[PDB]
Parts: C-alpha cells; structure tokens; sequence
C-alpha cells in the first residue's frame, strides 16, 4: 500500500509537509504535481509555485550533500537509461479543452503552446506529462500503472502519445527539444519563445465590484454648509436626404 | 439620513408664505417618522445580531447549536435586506470576518 | 387515504434521470411505460431511457428496458398494438420500440427532416378505431404530424398550429376528448389553451382559452363515463401554481383550485370516478380533489419521502392505483382508498349539482 | 386570524424567494420542459410576484377599504412593497440583452465547412426559445434579436436535415470501407 | 425612351423625398424646442 | 438591362427616403399631439 | 402636412 498526501492549495498549510515526508521515506516518496485544464491559464504559475514549494521543503530537510548528490546521480540514470526524487505531472480535467474551443476560441495552435509548455517545464524538471479525464475516465489505468512501475519498480510497456490534444502521454526521458520543435511547427501566430501570459489570457472574471460607501454628512459640516447657502442667499437620415440631394 | 438632509435642505430655501408650505410640512413629518421608526427597529434588529454573535464564543461545540446561532443571525440580515438599509454588503462583510475570527 | 405500494427505480438507468412521461397499458394494465431523460453526469450511458415496469410480479427491475439515442419526453403504450411502444425525443423524432424484437434500439424512428417534427415532441397519442387509427404527435413548435403506425418514414399528415394569422403555439401537452376523435386541446408555453380541430374546414386552432399567467404543463379531458354527459370539461395545471377546471363551451375558467404553494406539473381526471382528479406539485406533494366531497381544500394528501419534485402523475385504468414520477427518477405507485376512488352511485349528479353551483 | 395566517402565507414566499433560483427545484423542472434558463428565472419570479399580489388582496378583501393605514395592515403593505421591488426582472432581461448582442452570432454564410461540417450551431436555438417566452412576458426585445430568432427558426429545420445527412453519409463512408468488396458495387450511389 | 422617362420621374420623385425629409426634420427639432421654451413658460406661470 | 438596374437602385433609395420621410412625419404628428395635450391641461388648469 | 401626406400618398400608390 502507497501512502498519499494531499496538500491544501493554500500556501498557509504547507507547512503540514514535513508531517508527508521525512528524510527516511524521501526516496520511497513519488511527487504527483496537478495541473488544472478547466483553468489553463494559471497551470505554469501553479507549477513553479507548488515545484518552488517543494525544493523549500527539501532545503529545510538538511539531507547531506553527498547523500543529495547520490539521489541526483540515481534519478538521471534512471532518466538517461529510459528506452521505448520522481516528479510526475497529471493533468486534471482536460475534457474542459471542449470548453475552451466554444467559450474562448481556442484551437489547435493554442494547445499546442500550453503542452509545448508543459512538456519544457517537464524537462526542466524531468518529469513525466500525462493526461486524464475523470469525467470521462481517460488514461486512468495508464496512470495507475506509471505510478506502480516508477514506485514499486514494476514493468511498463505503454508508449509515448503525443498527436492527441487531451490524451498526451510522455514517460520521464522521452521528451526533447528536438522532440518538442514538432509543436512549433504548427504555430502560425505565436512562437515558443513568447511569454505565457500574453498569447493565453487569464479572463477578467466578472466579480461583483461592490459599490462605493455612500456616506451621509456629518450634522455639523451639514449645517455648516447649509448656514453658508443661507447667509449668502437623426444625423444618418441627414446624410441620405443629402445623398438624394446632390443628384 | 441622506434623505432627510435633503428634505432639509429644500426647507431652508422656503418662506412662511409659500403655498408649497401645505405639501413640505407633511413631507418632513413623514419622512422624519420614517427615519425615528427605521433607525430603532436597526437599535432592535442589530442587539439581536451582536447578542448571537457572542453566543458563538460559548455555545457547546456541536455542528446543530453553531447552525442554529448563524441560521437566526441569517434571518436578521434577511430583514434587514428588504427594508434596503444602504451599504449592508460592505456592513456584513465587517459582521461576516468576526463571525471568521 | 393514500397508502405507498410500490417503489420502482433501478441502479443502472433511472437513477440521475427525471421521469419525463409515464403512461399505463389498455390491454395489459399491469404494465407501465415510463420514459426517462439523459443522464447529465453519464454521457456514455444513452440520453433517452424507456422502462416497462409490471406491477402483477414482485421484480424491483424492469420487465422490458429502452434505449435510444435522445432523450425521451413522451411516452405511450400503441393503444391498438400491443408490441410496441411510442415515444417522443427531443431531438423531435418518434422511436417506435417492439417488445417482440430484441432490440433495445428502436426498431423503427422517424424522420428530422422539415415535414417531420424537429423540435422536441412532448405530446404522442394514438387516435381511432381499431379498424383505423392515426399516432398524432405535437412538437414544441406547433407542428402536429399524423403518423402510421405500421410505416414511420413518410408522415401521414403535416400541419402546423397557428393562432391569430401568424403566431406559433408551442404546445407544451395535448389531451383528447373521451370518444372524441377531431377535437383536441393543447395547452401552451404562452400559458392559454387552445382547442384545435384535427380535420375540418377550419383545421387547426378553433379557440382560444385564457385565465393561466404561467405556462401550461399538464392538460387532460374528463374519462369517466356514465349517465351525464361531462366530455365537455378538462383540467389544465400550470406554472401559475394553479389547477384550473375548463369546460370547451366556456372561453374562461370554470373554476380554479390553489391550495399549492409551488408549480403544478401534472394533473389528471380520475378514470373512474368524475369528481376525483389528481395533481403532483413541485413540494413532492400528490392531491387528489374530490369536487363533491370539498372544493377549496384536497380531499387526500400524500408526500413522497425527500420531498422530491414530482413531474409526473397516471391512474391506472382501473383508477384504485395512480403512479406519480419523481426528479429522482422513482416511479412511487400509490393504492386510493376505498371510499375516495369508488364513486357512489349518484356521484354523476352530484358533480353536475356542483358544476351548477359554479 | 386571517391576517395572521396572510403574514404566514407571505413569510412562506419569503422563504421561497431565498432559496435562490438556480438551487431552486422550479430551475430544474423547468429545463426539463424545454424552457430556457433566463426565461425560467424571469417566469419563477413573475409567478411569486403574481402569488403577492394575490395576498395582499386577499388582505384588502378581509381589512376592506383603508387597509393599508391599519394597525396590521400597515407591517403588510410595507413588507409587500420592499418585496415587490425585489422580485423585479428588469435586470435580468438587460443583462441577457446585453449578452446576446455582445455575442452578435448569426447564420449567413456557406451552408458547408471542411471532415464535413455544417455551419450551424444547435446553441441558436436556444436564443430563439429565449425570444418567443420574452415576447408573452411582456418584454420588448429588440429588433435585431427579433430578427436574429426569426432567421434561426425559419432555418433551424433544414440545418438539421444537413446535419443528419452528412452523419448518414459519414457513417456509410466508414461501413463501405469496413468491407473494401461492396465498394464496387456502391461506387454510383 | 419611355424607360429614360420613367428614369426621370424617379428622379423627380427623389429631389422631392429629399427636400420633403429635410424640411420636416428641421421642423421637427424646431417643434420640439418650441414646446419646451413653452412649457417652461406655462409650468413657470402656474 | 443597365437601365433597369439603376431603376431597381434608385427605386430602393426611393421607397428607403419615403420611409424616413413618412417616419418623421408621424413623429411631427406625436409632436402636435403631445402639445395639445399638454397646452390643453396646463391652459385648462390656468 | 397636405403636400407631404398628398406626396407620400402619391408615391405608397407608385
């Protein structure tokens, strides 16, 4: 049985961390990082968030640094050895991209910007991108299997899907840059190397802007004023008639 | 208020021989009566929210009794609503974060 | 008194799926169509559902399950036919449904061209003799189109609803007069009731009956027979939070009854008795009023338990037993007490004497 | 007593009215009879409005004449008029207005799109329904939405019969090809 | 021909659309400035 | 055939200027109305 | 309004 954790989103209880992992169950630990496709918009800042997050976490740990660098060494030959700690990426109902093509107009180019995004943050941290759909059930026992090989070391055999836009699939050391260019070539207004923000648009949501607190006068400053009161006492039907005037 | 300093404000430029005296005095003395009855029902309605909100800090901790406080806090804001005593979101929010506290 | 007989409902299918439609069996009345909606939550599992319930064996589960791809919003046993069943969609397509036939889809579906019904059919009916007999069926959108039953392809008839030159009536139920073949009435979205001749010189919309201020949701012409005539008069029951009782001579309401405190969904005449009709309102609570007994209160008074709302009500043919369809998708069948559903033996003339103190 | 058992009656509508619409049972049962969401709302609140209008004669009828200067009366009528400020639907009929013509949708163009595709959308539909309820409310709807909803009934029955047609011949497509010896035989139709 | 007459007579009838919806514009926006100088007057009088 | 065409273009601008013209026309009717209304009540009050 | 009633006339006949 694997034990699992489930943070708040709130930055106030991530200091229950140190009560999910230790210094003895840090290797056996697999790190699972969410990423929400009903909200894309906010899904790199999420990451660097949560993943900023962890390595605080890990820094308050005081492993040494030869026992730190033992753990790097393990975890990149298990990344160069692949042929067709762990950080695994799941994508959370991406069944919302059928939203996104009829609420914001989105296409193809778009998504492939967000996954071409996601799979260079997977790089930078060498992680494996994996898409699913509870709604719809999608790729559930293709995690379910990912997670028993990465922790308990059992076999995979599923491979890389990266043509369809909300079932992608990437094992660890399976994507590339060169492998990643094949996105960029379907880009016609944007490039990969412009800013997240600006080609995808976090909606201005249209909160109830309270109104302002109207607030009656004092009955002084009132009477003060009032004292100083007291002692001191069309075009279109014009241009078609010219239109059918000229001639 | 706001009203009635306007009420009182238009009463400032009249003189005693002004036919619009008959309609102004029945304004006033409606109005004003309006203003006195709101105002102590408020006094009422808001010593009931202030009476639960402190019966919040010493009621036994059981999900029903913590219900049942806010249920009869809910109602009061509820009535408050329909006599549309201005700036009530701004006023519950302020009711709402000492509620939180 | 109103005492709980049966609940139907199964994991699988009406589970998350509104009754849209129930309906009894002439032949067999021990059977109950009841047609169903899509599942919101499921998109896998078909969008319309239609379960053949039997009330003579004790099985929980349906004694026939359909399915087809739409949801289904009328319902109804071929009234000369008894392998088939009807029912509406509303992708406004009829799907005839043989019990014979293996197939859970339907055996035969109309068209959704534009002499077809395209808007949703909330109304199917057959009409006639055995000798002869026409599937009549109302859209949303005024359309009504004679079908055969033996051939679905090409429509019998089509004609469109109209009243005041141009104006669509979206007719939102459709009841017949006992016996009465021609004459129907339609009440509508608009919230009037219209009584509509089928064939004729005017053909179409004859009149129009004002007084609902919210949309019409259940229409149903008297069914009990004896001595006095009574054809005349139907109920209406409407978003307005009313029952209203019409005769067709009348342009304005004989009479209102709200005792509610909600929407009225659906409402029927008693089959047996002609006093006694029946209404299930959004609270979860099933009325009967008995005109004769008392007028200005329900004569019986039942709550499902949850207080679901209830969508939908049907007696039975024999009258003691009357189902009524919950948002839950539970079918609660209700047994009427003795002294309720049995009418004496001058009920006729009693109900006439109080028509004529209204 | 009567007066009493009114202010019981209202403080039931009270409670109706809270319970906002969308949690509401009406909500639901109301998308199951093909009604739209917007005219549900509009609707549900007409009708409590109606049901307070009822009450209040109701208590004119038991007090008579003057009624809303008596002792009981006077709580009655300033409780029934606050309310009936707040069942009004004017907002909810500008806020769809406004909506409606932000999204500025409509049907001309090629009736085909290339898979094969039909330039019509089924949400159209909805925009006509969302008319033709406003209309009997009482509402004026502007012209261009009157039009918009005109032009989407008049052609929402032959865009589904193009719908349909090109999911039949898709689907014919793909059981020709699933068996490569009837295409021969198919290749005219 | 009779084709270029009917040319002209649409011509005739169009100067005098146009000269027609000028004048009454005009005149309506007189109009209306004079009912409200005037009320301003007769609600001033009472 | 030309001819034609510049009739049919003459004639929508024709039947679109009488439109306008025979709109504010009834505008200028309402106008009246409104004024012997209001000079009718405000004179009878006098 | 004669003359514009007679023209508008004249030209609804047209």
């Amino acid at each position: 049985r694997c034990n699992v954790w489930i943070l708040d989103g709130d930055l106030y209880h991530k200091g229950l961390l140190k009560f999910a992992v230790s210094a003895e169950s840090l290797p056996e630990t697999l790190v699972i990082f969410v990423a929400d496709m009903s909200r894309p918009w906010t899904v790199m800042e999420s990451l660097q968030k949560w993943a900023s997050v962890l390595r605080e976490h890990i820094d308050k740990m005081k492993i040494p640094p030869e026992k730190m660098r033992e753990l790097e060494r393990k975890f990149v030959k298990d990344f160069q050895d692949y042929m067709e700690i762990p950080v695994l990426v799941v994508c959370t109902k991406c069944d919302a991209v059928s939203v996104l093509e009829k609420e914001h107009d989105y296409r193809d180019e778009h998504l492939d910007f967000i996954q071409s995004h996601l799979r260079r943050f997977c790089l930078q941290y060498g992680a494996a991108l994996i898409y699913t759909s509870v709604k719809e059930e999608k790729n559930l026992d293709l995690l379910y299997k990912y997670i028993v090989h990465k922790t308990y070391g059992f076999h995979f055999t599923t491979p890389a899907l990266v043509v369809e836009k909300d079932a992608v699939f990437i094992p660890a050391g399976w994507d590339n840059e060169k492998k990643i260019a094949i996105l960029h070539e379907n880009f016609t207004t944007v490039k990969p190397e412009d800013a997240y923000e600006d080609f995808i648009v976090k909606p201005p949501v249209r909160k109830l802007v309270h109104d302002k607190e109207l607030a009656a006068e004092d009955e002084q400053v009132f009477l003060m004023k009032q004292q100083s009161l007291l002692a001191k006492q069309e075009g279109v039907l014009a241009s078609f008639f010219n239109s059918l005037l000229s001639k | 208020k706001k009203e009635v300093q306007a009420l009182i404000a238009e009463g400032i430029a009249l003189v005693w021989e002004s036919y619009k005296l008959d309609p102004y005095v029945q304004r006033l003395a409606e109005t004003v009566f309006n203003f006195q009855e709101k105002v102590d029902d408020l006094l009422i309605i808001e010593e009931k929210i202030d009476l639960e909100v402190r019966s919040l800090e010493t009621c036994m901790y059981d999900h029903k009794t913590f219900s049942e406080i806010l249920n009869r806090v809910q109602k009061a804001v509820d009535d408050l609503n329909l006599h549309s005593y201005s700036n009530l979101p701004i006023w519950v929010n302020k009711l709402d974060m000492e509620i939180e506290r | 008194k109103l005492s709980l007989n049966r609940q139907f409902f199964d994991e699988r299918w009406s589970k998350h799926r509104v009754v849209s439609c129930l309906d009894w069996s002439s032949q067999y009345p021990e059977l109950l169509v009841a047609s169903y909606n899509n599942n919101e939550d499921a998109p896998h599992e078909p969008d319309g559902v239609a379960l053949v319930w039997n009330m003579k064996y004790k099985k929980t589960t349906p004694e026939y399950v359909f399915h087809c791809q739409s949801a289904v919003m009328s319902a109804t046993f071929a009234k000369f036919h008894p392998n088939l069943v009807v029912g509406g969609t509303y992708s406004g397509q009829i799907v005839l449904w043989d019990n014979r036939s293996n197939k859970r889809t339907p055996v035969q579906r109309t068209p959704l061209s534009a002499a077809a019904h395209t808007h949703p059919v909330y109304c199917v009916n057959v009409v006639g003799t055995q000798n002869a007999h026409n599937l009549i069926s109302i859209s949303t959108d005024g359309k009504i189109c004679s079908w055969s039953l033996d051939m679905l392809s090409h429509p019998q008839d089509s004609m469109e609803l109209v009243h005041k030159q141009s104006k669509a009536v979206a007719v939102t139920s459709m009841s017949f007069p006992v016996g009465d073949v021609n004459n129907f009435v339609v009440g509508s979205e608009e919230g009037s009731v219209y009584t509509a001749c089928r064939h004729g010189s005017k053909a179409g919309i004859s009149e129009m009956f004002e007084g609902h201020q919210g949309p019409i949701t259940g229409i149903h012409c008297h069914a009990a027979v004896g001595a006095v005539d009574f054809s005349h008069l139907f109920v209406t029951s409407s978003f307005d939070w009313t029952v209203k009782l019409w005769t067709t001579k009348n342009n304005k309401p004989l009479y209102s009854f709200e005792d509610n405190a909600d929407y009225v969904y659906d409402v029927m005449w008693s089959p047996t008795h002609p006093a006694l009709f029946a209404c299930v309102d959004g609270m979860g609570r099933l009325d009967l009023w008995n005109l004769n007994n008392d007028t200005e209160v329900p004569t019986a008074s039942i709550s499902v338990e949850g207080n679901p709302a209830l969508n939908r009500v049907r007696w039975t043919h024999s009258g003691r037993e009357i189902a009524v369809g919950d948002s839950e998708g539970q079918i609660v069948i209700y047994d009427v007490g003795e002294q309720i559903a049995v009418p004496r033996n001058d009920e006729w003339a009693r109900f006439g004497r109080t028509l004529a103190e209204i | 007593q009567l007066i009493q058992r009114v202010k019981d009656d209202i403080e039931s509508l009270h409670d109706k009215f809270k319970v906002q619409y969308p949690q509401s049972q009406a909500c639901k049962m109301s998308h199951v009879r093909d009604l739209p969401p917007v005219s549900g709302s509009i609707i549900w609140a007409k009708q409590i409005d109606r049901q307070l209008t009822a009450y209040m004669k109701r208590v004119e009828d038991v007090l008579g004449k003057g009624w809303e200067n008596h002792v009981e009366g006077q709580k009655l009528k300033q409780d029934g008029d606050s309310f009936r400020m707040k069942l009004n639907t004017q907002e909810i009929f500008d806020d769809w207005a406004r909506k409606v013509q932000q999204r500025n949708l409509g049907v001309s163009g090629r009736i085909f799109t290339i898979k094969l595709k039909v330039n019509f959308l089924p949400e159209i539909i909805t925009l006509s329904k969302e008319v033709r309820n406003l209309k009997w409310l009482g509402f004026r709807v502007p012209l261009a939405i009157v039009n918009k909803a005109h032009q989407a009934n008049q052609l929402y029955p032959f865009a589904i019969s193009l719908i349909e047609s090109v999911r039949t011949y898709e689907r014919t497509c793909e059981k020709v090809e699933e068996r490569n010896t009837i295409s021969l035989l198919v290749a005219g139709l | 021909p009779e084709l270029l007459s009917v040319i002209r007579q649409k011509e005739k009838d169009l100067v005098l659309a146009a000269r027609l919806g000028k004048a009454l514009l005009e005149r309506n926006q007189d109009m209306s400035r004079q009912y409200e100088q005037m009320h301003k007057e007769l609600t001033d009088k009472l």
